[PDB]
């Protein structure tokens, strides 16, 4: 719904740490696991990498 | 960090320029590059690296669909991660 609370301006997004955020240095979440804004990132078979939020991987 | 002269020597590796346009050879060490007036870079190497050099030039086989091997060595799809 359209709720009410405590927000930040949109060109800002919410860290853990009570701060918020631009999307330049919001983690990604891929397996539960905090990467930082930039984590390169590989087994042996797949390729992945956190860009700027979401977890970029191939294969 | 020192701006030299030009043209330059050291090393086995003459730099000089031909044709109006600056070029640096390595006939010791297997290469010779260049650049024009422009700005385009060429790059001419021998063929004792066949199936060695990878890089962003990629491999020199004789195929060209499989020249894109990725610093892990992974045949990509993409012209553009690699
Ligand atoms: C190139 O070298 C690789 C690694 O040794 C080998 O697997 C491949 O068969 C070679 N290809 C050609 C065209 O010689
Ligand atoms: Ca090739």
């Amino acid at each position: 719904a359209c709720l009410e609370g405590c927000f930040c301006p949109p060109g800002l997004y919410m860290d853990e740490r009570g701060d918020c955020v631009p999307k330049a240095q919001c983690p990604c979440y891929y397996d539960g696991e905090i990467f930082q804004p930039e984590d390169i990132f590989s087994d042996h078979h797949t390729m992945c990498y956190c860009e700027d939020g979401f977890m970029h991987c191939t294969m | 960090d020192q701006r030299v002269s030009m043209p330059y020597a050291s090393k086995g590796l003459y730099l000089e320029t031909e044709a109006g346009y600056y070029k640096l050879s390595g006939e010791a060490y297997g290469f010779v590059a260049r650049i024009d007036g422009s700005g385009n870079f060429q790059v001419l190497l021998s063929d004792r690296y066949f199936n060695k050099t990878c890089g962003l030039c990629g491999n020199f086989n004789i195929f060209a669909e499989d020249d894109f091997m990725t610093q892990e060595g992974t045949l990509t799809s993409d012209p553009y991660d690699f």
